[PDB]
């Protein structure tokens, strides 16, 4: 089943980054005839302007020097009702940094009804130069050595005090 | 009088009448072993040929007096007459009354009239007659109207004690009588309603069949003691109907509705002008193939619309409008499907899906406390009433077996003979035992997709068998005498089964019966030795048919009168009204149009399933008349299904089977031969040893105790079970939505990493306190031993080397067993789980007898069935192709060719192997998938032939056939060994409860005392003069009468609110509800005036003081909240407050409070039970969404009933708890290969691929579960309900008189006038011989005082304490009241007496006087 | 389909005559799809002429034969397709048929009439 994901927001210098959006219908059952437009906003100005298009199982790129090339379809295959429009960068450069919109254009088609439907996403993507360790991880790693080592210690240390007790009472007679 | 035969004379008469002048100018029973209807009795010899069938005398004396006269049958069967007259006209002596009473008394008259009765029960199957009948019908009334003027003639109508009238039988017969008649002449419109009372000709069986109307008789008695479970059962039901009507009031009327509407149309105009299934699906949204509208919600956990429409609330309930909570009748009609269980899951989902899941609560505690708590109150009470008639019944038995026996106070002869021992040989009937289990094991390898050389193999093999059988048959015929060969019932057996075989054999194209060898391995049960549980079930069936014979006619007959009735009633609208319940008009699966339809209805509702063949009737004949007839049904069909299955559940499974055990002398040739060829074993076994050797540091000490302190102590050990819980909850929170939630999948990897840690550390520590024998010799460390190794495992080869690629993958779903670390942690679980396991070992043994049944059928199944369930369908449609247009395979592969999305298809689950034969009747004996392999079944043709409609239409005889031996007998014998297992183990633990804790028994003890004490404390009169009064008004009957009525009158006022009400109704209810509000109020302030303080001393009285608080703030707070705040979901649950008020009615009620009582009591080992269960179904749940995440969604799985997170999962679980719709589930899980399932797939978000299923796993997921269910829930609840409604209907026994302790003491001062409590034992004799009844005992008293055994302190004196408990005793008896009456005894007496040291016994009176003598 | 109508109805001349039918369709009946001809033939082997018939709404033909004298006198939402002949003459007698048909009812329904005219 199809599940709303959210994409990453820090893509590395000169690798590859899969940019995420995922819409999913409401009733998985119907039929839709989707299709999609991205669109761009660098970072220092404000517009968006187009840059891909995909319908019918065709990709046509925009005329942009920023993303010439550099680009390919990385969503759903050969469907029409196309549910990931997900995309994906070869070569990031420092230009793809910025807002991006991923308008999804549905029409569901009921028994005698025809619902022209529309969804926006909104990406926010910062080109880094080196892969930063979310702090998620680090502060989990850290508080999971600092319970294991104080879990040892309270054992040992009281472990240490009943064995003296128990040393104790037994010579005690 | 032996000789007592005379001639009922003239003169006889006159004596008659001369001793009743006598008698009533001065102005007992009779011997029940003379009355009418017995047989004579030996002891008068047999009758002089004069007398039989001729008026004789009266013999009982009682009689003697009072005009009557008996005659006797060639039978010696007493009929008791009176002389008068009959009508005046015809004396005793009247010719045509002396032949006609001649008549009446024989057999052949009785003969007759079953024939005839017979007859006319075979002509009512007949939809439609010809004319013939006609004349033939007239023969019928004809004859009974003859028969019934004999009786009329012969006994006497107008005058007598024993006449025609004066028995309900002949009255049945009247109205039989006149009802033709009249309806012969004069007829109204509606024929159909006259002719079907002719029915009643079919009840005559009983009146003419030997013993039934005894059995009748019991079934009535029976009911009488079914009084207040029925009340108990209709409160329950109103109490839930009132909840679920506050509830979902209107919810499931909600539907998709589109957004866009063209031509400026609302949804008004559009609901006026629209009465089409077309045009509502223009309209509202439809899953394709559907009937109802898609029902949505408004919450988030309800039902979706898809984008372009929204939810609505309008139109009509689904169901053709027969499901809905918009009524009282309706929401109460809802309730009782739901404790039935009939496709209630249906109505489950339907009702979370229209309000949201959160409501799931409420189904869970409806089915437990409504369904299972009343199931089992029925099946207690119609138990325990059946044992105690039986058990009456045969000690009356034993004391007429008493009285019976106090009034008896060449060459071809020389090789018979030879062949007699072979054929007898100890060898030769184990080999024929052996060789009968190879021949079934040889035809169960017969399986559809098979090579021809397979089937040659399997012929030529039969027929080596049929020849072995045969030959051997041959043989014993030759040695054993022919008629000495039909003695036996195996030989006769064995015979009938290998003289079909060779006919078959006969080419007389019969291959039909040739399946029937397979009945053959039941003599598998002669060398069985009586296995301790074959036998069991051949005794069983005999029972069956043998001595409960009567019951299981019972049942037929009356199965039969419903179907010809439905017939009668519903037949002709049936095919009517079709239309209506079937687009093709054409008849539907289920109808009642001819007699066999309608015979398999009932029968289906027999099983359990009556609300969908209902609803079609509704609609065809109306709602009132076919609500009546499947209620009947319904109520009357289970009652006798459930008198039948608990008669033999008791019968053959009680100590009476344990009771008269006799022993059997027969060597059996098993034992001979094991015997003969153990010793040959361990013979050639030593002469092969034979041959074989003739040819050839206290520091450590302290570690131990140290470490054993830890792991003992209760801070550790609650630390570990804090830990369990937590890391399965970690286990909970890995669904499908995983990938959004970052941080928590992140945080929940190292956790399981410290956890593995954790429990590293908690195994070593145990390992240095028990060590290696104290800890491996033990059952749960082993548990935790693998856990912790399999986590040790997946974490290791996670992190160094192959992390996760190979098979870990697979091991790592293991991890769905770390909860399983809590059973050993709780004793509440532990208790449960020692009994399952002690219960193990006679499962297990059932369970073998089972599956060779079940092998049996579904041998049987496959060759009936074997490849015959394909079918060439329209896969957009879903329908099948008509069967002149693709008549064979070939033809639908060449419209494959041609057009596109037709397929040669086959059921899932099917009979193409023994394999799946075993599935299927698992469907089947569940009732649970079975309708769709039925269908498939009465459709098959032959191997590659199109199935047509009702084409072999008879097989539904082997579906009906398996569930009555299979559905039926099998639960019977499962219950019947489990539940004796469970008295088997209290017995052996001293008779305590075997599902209780030691800290809930204390618990259990005491409630049981504070719930049945009889005695109570009066309440002081208040002082003043207006106090007074009010006093005694509040405690007058009177008072609380009027009350229970007020509450009666409330519980109406609630009961006609209904969906969509007129304003003004809204309002008038609502100030009634005020006005009632104010009484009670006013109720509870005058008790508190006339009571001062001791109104909160009784129970009730708070309750009730508690509900009047909640009902008055219901009527504020729900005002103040609509008002200011809006939340109409909560003001309906505070809303639910109001009815506490209905509760207080059992107060008043005496049955209903003490069947509630049996269920507090049942609290405790309750909750034990449901602990586990709700283990069992985590650890399921955590499988699924781990397996069955990313199926299909085909069937039974759908948008909000998946795997695919926890919520979802469990919901799933607790619906197949019951095993409601677990075939739906597994449907789409059984299809791993396209075109079903595509295992390359994508799913957005994830990574996972495929979306097919793992038959195998997903078998045995399913299969297991409902096993391990069933053996839980419904045997354990039974077991608890059992024992605590037995208890619960036990009184106590207090009868001691204060006046009798006083006169033993007044008594006891003159003899002991310094009050020391002692008394000499020279005056003990006399002493006793003061006393006044019943503590007197009359001289002389030395007998009986020696052999009292009191005990005597120094200075042959006895204590007066000893004396008191040794006379109380005897006239108490020896009564479990009577050592705890003597426990408060002693206690009073030693917190009384701290002298211990003069209280010192030495010798006792027996002892004593055994020194003396 | 059960119709129920009189097998011989005897008219005085120049008294109105209703010709009672119904039938017992259980079925609702739908003016849209409901269809009712009542037909007049003087004998069993003579032609049919159609007069009345209900065909979405009340259709009378006005054949030349009755003049204005034949009405409609029923109810078909209550099952009753009942007519009247008001002024009965002689030339009315003879056979009227009442023909019904009520989807999705399969059965077509017939009625027959014999009207005689007494002086
Ligand atoms: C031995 C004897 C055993 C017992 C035998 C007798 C037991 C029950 C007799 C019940 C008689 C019921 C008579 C009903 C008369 C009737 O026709 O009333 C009409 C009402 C309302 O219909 P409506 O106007 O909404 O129709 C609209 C149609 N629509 C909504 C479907 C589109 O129908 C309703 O309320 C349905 C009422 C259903 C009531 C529950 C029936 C009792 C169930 C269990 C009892 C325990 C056993
Ligand atoms: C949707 C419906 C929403 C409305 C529901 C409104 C009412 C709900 C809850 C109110 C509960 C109020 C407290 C009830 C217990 C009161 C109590 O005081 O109960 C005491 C008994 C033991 O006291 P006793 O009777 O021996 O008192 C000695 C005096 N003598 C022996 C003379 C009788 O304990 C027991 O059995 C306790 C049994 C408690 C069962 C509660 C079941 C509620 C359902
Ligand atoms: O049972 C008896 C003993 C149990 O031990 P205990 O503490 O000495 O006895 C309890 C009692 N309070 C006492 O003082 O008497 O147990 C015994 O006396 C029976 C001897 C058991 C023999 C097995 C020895 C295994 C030793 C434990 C294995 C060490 C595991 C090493 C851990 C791996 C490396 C960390
Ligand atoms: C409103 C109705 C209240 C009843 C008024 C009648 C009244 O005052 O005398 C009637 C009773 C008298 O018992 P008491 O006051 O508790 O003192 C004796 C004490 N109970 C004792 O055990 O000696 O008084 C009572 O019954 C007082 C208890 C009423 C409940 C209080 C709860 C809400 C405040
Ligand atoms: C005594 C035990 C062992 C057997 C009892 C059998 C009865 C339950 C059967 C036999 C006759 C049947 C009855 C035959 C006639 C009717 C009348 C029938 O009502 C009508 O026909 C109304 C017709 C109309 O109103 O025009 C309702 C079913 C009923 C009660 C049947 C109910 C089921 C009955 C009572
Ligand atoms: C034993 C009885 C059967 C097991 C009972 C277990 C305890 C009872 C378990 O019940 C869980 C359901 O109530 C969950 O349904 P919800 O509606 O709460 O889920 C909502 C999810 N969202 C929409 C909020 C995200
Ligand atoms: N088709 C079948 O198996 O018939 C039996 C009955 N009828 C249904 N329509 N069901 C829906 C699913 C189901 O399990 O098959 C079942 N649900 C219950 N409680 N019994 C079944
Ligand atoms: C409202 O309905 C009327 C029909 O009488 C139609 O003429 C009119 O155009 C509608 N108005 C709109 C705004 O659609
Ligand atoms: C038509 O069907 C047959 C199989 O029945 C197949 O062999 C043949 O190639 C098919 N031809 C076409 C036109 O697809």
């Amino acid at each position: 089943g199809c599940v709303e994901v959210d994409s990453e927001t820090e893509a590395v210098y000169g690798m590859t980054f899969k940019i995420l959006c995922i819409s999913c219908k409401r009733r998985s059952e119907t039929n839709a005839e989707t299709f999609t437009e991205w669109t761009f906003r660098q970072k220092g100005t404000e517009e968006f302007v187009k840059i891909l298009r995909y319908e019918n199982e065709v990709l046509q790129l925009e005329e942009d020097e920023r993303f010439e090339g550099r680009v390919v379809w990385n969503g759903s295959r050969g469907t029409k009702d196309l549910q990931d429009l997900s995309i994906f960068i070869t070569n990031v450069t420092y230009n793809h940094s910025g807002d991006y919109e991923c308008h999804v254009y549905r029409l569901l088609f009921f028994e005698n009804y025809e619902h022209n439907t529309s969804v926006v996403k909104k990406i926010h993507i910062e080109v880094v130069d080196k892969a930063n360790r979310d702090m998620a991880s680090i502060v989990s790693e850290i508080m999971m050595y600092v319970l294991i080592v104080v879990l040892t210690i309270w054992l040992v240390a009281e472990m240490i005090y009943c064995y003296k007790k128990i040393a104790a009472a037994t010579e005690t007679a | 009088g032996p000789q007592s035969f005379v001639h009922f004379t003239k003169q006889s008469l006159a004596l008659i009448e001369q001793r009743i002048a006598e008698r009533k100018s001065k102005e007992p029973k009779p011997s029940s072993d003379l009355e009418a209807g017995k047989q004579l009795p030996f002891i008068y010899g047999d009758i002089p040929p004069g007398m039989v069938s001729e008026p004789l005398e009266d013999l009982d004396p009682y009689y003697a007096d009072k005009k009557t006269f008996i005659v006797l049958n060639k039978g010696k069967t007493i009929f008791r007459f009176n002389a008068t007259p009959a009508l005046y006209m015809l004396s005793p002596f009247s010719p045509l009354r002396r032949i006609s009473i001649k008549i009446l008394v024989h057999s052949l008259f009785s003969m007759l009239i079953m024939c005839t009765i017979l007859t006319n029960c075979i002509f009512m199957t007949m939809n439609n007659p010809p004319d013939w009948t006609k004349n033939v019908e007239y023969t019928f009334t004809g004859i009974y109207t003859f028969e019934s003027l004999v009786k009329i003639l012969a006994r006497g109508f107008c005058v007598g004690e024993f006449t025609f009238l004066r028995d309900p039988w002949n009255w049945l017969d009247f109205v039989v009588i006149v009802f033709a008649y009249l309806t012969e002449f004069v007829n109204l419109g509606n024929v159909s309603a006259l002719r079907t009372f002719r029915v009643l000709r079919a009840l005559k069986t009983i009146s003419v069949i030997p013993g039934l109307k005894t059995i009748v008789g019991a079934l009535i008695q029976s009911v009488k003691k079914l009084s207040d479970v029925m009340i108990l059962t209709v409160f329950c039901l109103s109490v839930f109907a009132l909840i679920g009507l506050q509830l979902f009031m209107g919810n499931l009327k909600h539907k998709c509705f589109r957004n866009s509407l063209e031509n400026n149309e609302t949804l008004e105009s559009i609901m006026n002008t629209l009465e089409s299934e077309e045009d509502f699906r223009k309209y509202f949204y439809y899953l394709e193939g559907s009937k109802d509208a898609l029902l949505c919600g408004f919450s988030t956990d309800s039902g979706q619309c898809p984008e372009g429409y929204t939810c609505v609330k309008i139109g009509r309930n689904p169901d053709y409008g027969y499901t809905s909570f918009d009524t009282f009748s309706w929401a109460f009609l809802a309730l009782f499907r739901l404790m039935t269980q009939d496709y209630w899951e249906n109505l489950y989902q339907q009702t979370l899906r229209a309000a949201g899941k959160t409501y799931m609560i409420f189904f869970v505690v409806v089915i437990f406390l409504g369904s299972f708590y009343l199931i089992n109150l029925i099946l207690a009470v119609v138990a325990m009433a059946y044992k105690e008639q039986n058990q009456a019944n045969i000690e009356e038995a034993k004391q007429k077996e008493l009285e019976f026996q106090q009034m008896l106070d060449p060459y071809w002869i020389k090789f018979k003979k030879c062949i007699y021992f072979i054929v007898m040989d100890p060898f030769v009937d184990l080999a024929i035992t052996i060789c009968i289990v190879l021949n079934t094991l040889f035809m169960a390898m017969e399986h559809h997709p098979m090579t021809e050389e397979f089937k040659n193999v399997l012929a030529i093999g039969n027929l080596v068998f049929t020849g072995i059988f045969a030959a051997e048959m041959v043989l014993k015929l030759i040695a054993m005498d022919p008629y000495e060969y039909f003695q036996v019932g195996w030989n006769i057996f064995d015979s009938l089964i290998v003289t079909l075989s060779l006919v078959e054999l006969f080419l007389a194209d019969v291959e039909g019966l040739s399946v029937l060898r397979s009945f053959r391995l039941l003599r598998v049960f002669k060398l069985a030795k009586s296995w301790p549980t074959l036998n069991m079930l051949i005794k069983i069936i005999g029972n069956s048919v043998g001595a409960l014979g009567n019951l299981t006619l019972v049942l037929a007959i009356i199965v039969f009168i419903f179907a010809v009735v439905g017939m009668q009633l519903f037949g002709k609208s049936y095919k009517e009204c079709v239309c209506k319940i079937n687009d093709d008009c054409t008849l539907p699966r289920w109808h009642m149009n001819d007699f066999f339809h309608s015979f398999l209805i009932v029968f289906r509702v027999l099983c359990g399933e009556w609300i969908e063949t209902m609803w079609d009737c509704m609609e065809v004949a109306g709602q009132a008349m076919c609500l009546i007839v499947y209620m009947m049904v319904m109520v009357i069909g289970n009652l006798v299904v459930l008198n039948l299955f608990l008669a033999l559940l008791l019968s053959s499974f009680s100590s009476d089977n344990l009771t008269a055990i006799e022993e059997d002398p027969d060597a059996n040739n098993l034992q001979i031969a094991v015997t003969r060829i153990k010793k040959g074993i361990n013979y050639v076994k030593q002469t092969l040893r034979e041959f074989i050797l003739k040819a050839f540091g206290k520091i450590w000490w302290n570690i131990r105790k140290t470490c054993y302190k830890i792991v003992e102590h209760s801070w550790f050990e609650s630390f570990i079970v804090l830990m369990i819980l937590l890391s399965s909850g970690a286990l909970a929170f890995e669904d499908i939505y995983i990938e959004r939630k970052k941080t928590i999948k992140i945080i929940l990897e190292y956790a399981d990493k410290i956890f593995t840690y954790i429990f590293i550390l908690e195994m070593l520590l145990k390992w240095i306190a028990y060590g290696y024998k104290t800890y491996f010799t033990n059952a749960w460390c082993w548990l935790d031993f693998l856990i912790v190794d399999v986590s040790l495992v997946t974490l290791v080869a996670n992190t160094l080397g192959y992390s996760d690629l190979g098979p870990i993958k697979s091991l790592r779903t293991l991890r769905a067993l770390r909860p399983l670390r809590a059973l050993s942690r709780f004793e509440g679980m532990r208790v449960v789980v020692n009994a399952l396991i002690g219960a193990i070992p006679s499962i297990m043994n059932v369970l073998l007898v089972c599956l060779i049944f079940w092998l049996i059928f579904s041998i049987m199944g496959v060759n009936l069935f074997a490849g015959k369930f394909y079918e060439c369908i329209n896969t957009t449609d879903g329908s099948r192709f008509p069967a002149s247009q693709v008549p064979n395979r070939s033809e639908c592969f060449a419209l494959m060719n041609v057009s596109q999305n037709v397929r040669w298809k086959n059921l899932k689950v099917n009979f193409d192997n023994v394999g799946l034969g075993y599935l299927s009747l698992l469907q089947v004996a569940t009732f649970k998938g079975w309708t769709i392999i039925m269908y498939a079944a009465v459709d098959s043709v032959n191997v590659d032939k199109q199935p047509k409609y009702e084409y072999s239409l008879y097989m539904y005889i082997y579906f009906v056939v398996f569930i009555i031996f299979g559905s039926f007998f099998t639960l019977n014998l499962f219950i019947g060994v489990i539940i004796d297992n469970f008295n088997q183990q209290k017995k052996k633990l001293g008779g305590q409860d075997i599902f209780m804790t030691e800290e809930q028994k204390k618990y259990y003890n005491a409630m049981k005392k504070l719930g049945s004490k009889k005695p109570q404390k009066p309440i002081p009169r208040p002082g003043n003069k207006i106090q007074g009064c009010i006093f005694d008004l509040v405690t007058n009957q009177a008072f609380d009468i009027s009350i229970m009525v007020l509450i009666c009158l409330n519980m109406v006022t609630m009961m006609v609110e209904k969906e969509g009400q007129s304003q003004h109704m809204t309002e008038v209810l609502y100030w009634i509800n005020v006005v009632f509000i104010i009484l009670f109020t006013g109720e509870c302030v005058l008790k508190l005036i006339s009571l001062r303080h001791y109104y909160f001393t009784v129970g009730w009285n708070i309750f009730d003081f508690v509900v009047v608080i909640i009902s008055i703030v219901g009527m504020f707070l729900a005002d103040l909240i609509e008002t200011y705040f809006v939340s109409p979901t909560l003001f309906r649950v505070i809303r639910l407050a109001r009815i506490g008020r209905i509760l207080r009615l059992v107060k008043g009620a005496k049955g209903i409070r003490t069947l509630l009582f049996a269920l507090m009591m049942s609290l405790p080992a309750l909750f034990n039970i449901g602990l586990l269960l709700f283990l069992v179904m985590f650890i399921y749940a955590i499988f699924g969404m781990s397996n069955f995440a990313y199926v299909k969604k085909e069937d039974g799985i759908n948008d909000m009933f998946n795997f695919e997170t926890f919520g979802n999962s469990m919901i799933c679980l607790f619906q197949i708890t019951t095993s409601a719709g677990w075939d739906g589930l597994l449907a789409p899980i059984l299809n791993s290969k396209p075109p079903d399932c595509d295992p390359k797939k994508v799913h957005p978000g994830s990574s996972v691929e495929g979306d097919c299923g793992n038959p195998s796993v997903g078998i045995f997921y399913f299969v297991s579960y409902i096993i391990i269910s069933f053996l839980v829930v419904v045997n354990m609840y039974i077991a608890v309900i059992l024992e605590n409604f037995s208890v619960a209907t036990e009184e106590s026994t207090e009868p001691l008189s204060e006046d009798d302790f006083e006169m033993f003491y007044e008594v006891w001062e003159k003899f002991d006038p310094d009050a020391t409590q002692f008394i000499e034992f020279s005056k003990l004799s006399d002493f006793a011989a003061a006393l006044d009844p019943p503590l007197l005992i009359a001289k002389p008293n030395k007998v009986q005082l020696i052999a009292m055994d009191l005990p005597m302190v120094s200075g042959d004196r006895i204590h007066c304490l000893d004396i008191l408990f040794a006379f109380t005793k005897r006239v108490l008896g020896e009564s479990g009241e009577m050592d705890s009456l003597r426990s408060q005894m002693e206690e009073r007496f030693m917190s009384a007496n701290p002298s211990k040291v003069s209280y010192e016994p030495i010798t006792t009176t027996l002892k004593r006087k055994q020194e003396d003598v | 389909m059960e119709v129920t109508v009189p097998a011989t109805l005897n008219v005085l001349n120049g008294s109105d005559a209703r010709l009672p039918c119904t039938f017992n369709s259980c079925y609702t009946v739908n003016h849209k799809q409901f269809s009712l001809n009542w037909t007049y033939q003087e004998c069993n082997n003579c032609s049919e002429e159609m007069f009345l018939q209900f065909r979405m709404k009340i259709i009378n033909l006005k054949l030349e034969r009755f003049q204005d004298r034949v009405e409609f006198s029923g109810n078909p939402s209550k099952y009753d397709v009942s007519v009247m002949l008001r002024n009965v003459q002689p030339e009315d007698e003879g056979i009227y048929n009442c023909y019904i048909m009520n989807p999705p009812d399969r059965h077509r329904g017939h009625g027959k009439i014999h009207l005689q005219v007494l002086m």
